[PDB]
RNA sequence: CCGCACCUCGGAGAGGUA
């Protein structure tokens, strides 16, 4: 319905169909982060990792 | 069962020798094919339509709605639609006469003309309703007007009056009443009340159906006009179409106020300017009922945005409407544009006189007053002689 | 104060969609089922929320019983001893509060339940205007044949059911067949109401 | 088993019935629970149930039978009708029906009618053929309806005499006298014609004044003190004055001894949903009172409809006068009072 | 969410390990 996206974007509240998709460890494998880089693309706003 | 036994019974007869004829309206699908709906089962997609190769269509520039009538065949290992052969009569014509038309789109639009009057002239006391509508709203052919009418007002009875007074005066015209989405008891009670045609579309099915009906139904009548037919086409499902257009719309992110999309109105707004006067031959008639004040803003919003279109309006008092005064029309809300054209200029006066006399008066008041007026007599001729 | 939930509980509401306390109970009882598929074992959590300026405070209660039966939501008697055992049985609600857990990713399973208690009062009102409407013999299509009930269907987002004791005892009825019945009472079933018919 | 009966019956016979039932304790509850209790015990034994009411049909089809002690207000213990009785029977307001009723089941607040007894107080065979109140040809007062405390009474008979079907307006300052005056006609009309259906209706006044007026006068008095909203004295005025055209109908002779004037025109003026008139009256809120005014009429075929109200002046407020000014053109009777006398004694 | 204003989860190639 049209209707409940009006209401998404009249609140800041988040709705929507969320997946995992995050990027985890593989199995075995171990360490410890020495670097972490961010590339963004043009024009998209950064975050505050970035 | 009906369409199996027909189908063996034309198989056994094919396999005789004999020829088999059929008939129905062509639908054009986006492939480029296309089949021949039924009529009695309301132009719906059935399991013994009439295949139509596209040989045919480039050989005799078929598009949809045209009425095709000719020989067919059972289809043959592998097929499950019948064959068409060869066409003997195309729009209830000769296809020689068929060839050489004049597409719809190229048609030249004018107003109103000619008089189509409502009044009976039996002296009934139902022709009080069709007297007052004459007096208020005079109706041309290729008149587009709304019936604008709150739920419980007599839409019904009003839209029965309206199709017996044309079938009375007007037998020539050809009366096609499109229901869509209503009560299937109501549709048996029209079709069986009417003398005329009758295509429905119960909420039973989806809106696809709906839509599919109503295009089809829009054809005909495009593919009449251009055959120089007068068609008046009674939709009062103008809200409900625009309801299923706007809900099986893609999502564009614009929805307007009251959960109306930005494109929704595109469809169900040509579909209601479709219909206009040609000067070359033929009309096109369509007389919608709007539905305000059900509860819902959409339908506010259709409304608001429809009566910027048409050119004639019919609004009906939901208080007169209760007082059990039929018909309740609101007067002084009626009114129709350039109705000199359709009216001659003492009966303009006369009309004139009356609207200055009645609209003072309140709206109940006006309603009796004007029955209690045309009682006296029995055509609106005396009446006018007594009210100078 | 949640000027965010506040917002929202002032605008959307007043258009005959929300009457301003269902609105209220639908969303405490999205708090509620988000709080309970939160926790793993322990089910059974409420949370009551009527003010605009108040914010919520879930207060996880168990069920007064003298039995032993659903050892997560189930407390004993001498719970209610503090109150001279005026609890009495089949009624659950007392416990200390605790610490309230809000999140924006409770508002998925929220806006559901919005959409639902919405869905529902749109279809009260269409109870409300065939009410308005009512005297004809009406028809409906059957959807599913349950123990001792059957439904009905006329498609304006409206739905009726018949009782099996009214109806014929030979009559079986089966989807997509035209069912006539005359409805005359509305008994208020769980999770909103429906239009009971009769035939005898 | 009637349910006015069980209504009017005092609370500790009350509980001590209930108490012999074998129910729940009834000393901490209300009277109306302590009878839908003894009403549902008496129905699970196996007897019936009868209960009675004036008709009130609301928006949604279905109405419900209004109680007389109640002063016609929606109590929980209201006789549900069904809109399939109504097009049945062909119920409207003000038909006071009698009938079997049961109580409300598991889900409902009301009690269903199976079967209707009497209608009107007459048979239904009677009542389901009848002429309309609209079609009955209304006649000025024939019948003399002679008021001869009785010095007031002697005084009205000479300056205007009523007779059935009278419409007058007794139009008199404030501290004239009109409390005394209503008092003593009251009493003429439940003196000389007790056959007469005479119903006191007050609309916003003292509660100590309303309770003198009924336990006073030997008939019913249904009013509606200051307490309540304008909405119910506008219902209530509807339920008189439809339950007075159905009586007529059924030919009977009906008195509304109406004392609201200023108050129901008021009520009327502020449940008129918003053409401004001079005081603040709008152009739509006087034809309902007009109408209910004008109801009054005497009927050839029988009956009549007698309806003398009591204006008020002199209140201070200009809206009063114009109100006063636009029903004096309706009446055809108008019993003015000195100030001048009221204030010597 | 419709209008501010109080009178009676796949294919190819390269390198490597055994």
């Amino acid at each position: 319905t049209p209707e409940e996206k009006l209401l998404r974007a009249i609140f800041g509240e988040k709705a929507s169909d969320v997946k995992d998709s995050s990027l985890r460890v593989p199995n075995g494998v171990s360490g410890t982060v020495i670097d972490v880089q961010v590339f963004t693309r043009d024009g998209v706003e950064k975050d505050k990792r970035a | 069962r009906k369409q199996d036994i027909i189908f063996a019974i034309l198989k056994q007869h094919a396999k005789s020798g004999e020829d088999i004829f059929g008939d129905g309206v062509l639908e054009i699908l986006q492939d480029g094919f296309g089949f021949l709906r039924s009529a009695d089962s309301s132009y719906l997609a059935g399991p013994d339509d009439i295949y139509v190769s596209p040989s045919q269509i480039r050989r005799f520039n078929l598009r949809t709605g045209d009425t095709i009538s000719g020989k067919i065949r059972p289809p043959k290992e592998g097929e499950r639609y019948f064959a068409l052969l060869k066409v003997n009569e195309v729009n209830f014509d000769k296809p020689e006469n068929a060839r050489n038309k004049i597409l719809f789109e190229n048609l030249t639009p004018l107003h109103a003309n000619s008089r189509l009057r409502m009044e009976r002239g039996n002296g009934s006391t139902e022709d009080l309703t069709a007297r007052v509508l004459d007096l208020a709203s005079p109706i041309g052919r290729g008149q587009r007007g709304l019936i604008v009418a709150p739920p419980k007002a007599g839409k019904t009875m009003l839209l029965q009056n309206i199709a017996q007074s044309i079938a009375y005066n007007h037998p020539d015209c050809v009366l096609m009443v499109l229901l869509i989405d209503e009560r299937p008891e109501e549709v048996t009670e029209m079709q069986r009340l009417v003398k005329g045609e009758v295509v429905a579309s119960t909420f039973d099915e989806p809106a696809s159906r709906h839509v599919q009906v109503a295009e089809m139904v829009i054809e005909k009548a495009k593919r009449l006009v251009e055959h120089k037919k007068d068609v008046i086409i009674l939709l009062d499902s103008i809200t409900r179409l625009a309801r299923a257009y706007n809900t099986v719309v893609p999502a564009s992110g614009k929805v307007l106020t009251g959960g109306v999309d930005a494109n929704a109105l595109h469809r169900p707004k040509r579909f209601f300017g479709a219909a206009r006067n040609v000067e070359e031959g033929g009309s096109l008639t369509i007389i919608a009922t709007a539905l305000i004040d059900t509860g819902s803003k959409m339908d506010e919003v259709i409304y608001e945005e429809f009566k910027g279109t048409g050119n004639m309006e019919l609004h009906l008092s939901r208080k007169i409407a209760e007082k059990r005064v039929f018909p309740a029309i609101d007067y002084n809300r009626s009114g129709t544009r350039k109705e000199e054209l359709l009216t001659t200029q003492e009966e303009l006066q006369k009309m004139w006189i009356l609207r200055k006399i009645i609209h003072p008066m309140g709206e109940i008041d006006a309603m009796e007053f004007l029955i209690n007026k045309l009682a006296m007599t029995k055509t609106n001729d005396d009446f006018f002689e007594m009210m100078k | 104060m949640n000027k965010e939930i506040l917002a929202v509980v002032e605008a959307v509401s007043n258009e005959k969609a929300l009457p301003r306390e269902k609105i209220f109970e639908a969303l405490e009882s999205a708090l509620a089922t988000a709080t309970k598929k939160k926790y793993e074992q322990e089910i059974d959590v409420r949370v009551q929320i009527d003010r605009k300026s108040g914010d919520f405070d879930t207060f996880r209660r168990w069920l007064v019983v003298d039995e032993v039966t659903q050892p997560t939501k189930e407390i004993t008697l001498e719970a209610a001893r503090y109150e001279d055992e005026s609890l009495n049985l089949g009624d659950y609600v007392e416990d200390q509060i605790e610490s309230v857990t809000f999140d924006r990713i409770t508002t998925q399973t929220a806006k559901q339940v919005i959409v639902q208690k919405v869905r529902e009062a749109e279809r009260a009102m269409v109870v409300d205007q065939f009410r308005e409407h009512e005297g004809e013999i009406i028809t409906g299509v059957v959807k599913k044949v349950n123990r001792d009930n059957i439904s009905l269907d006329l498609g304006n987002n409206a739905e009726a059911v018949i009782l099996r004791e009214d109806m014929l005892p030979r009559e079986n009825f089966r989807p997509g067949d035209r069912v006539r019945g005359v409805l005359y009472s509305v008994r208020p079933e769980a999770r909103g109401a429906q239009l009971f018919v009769t035939r005898s």
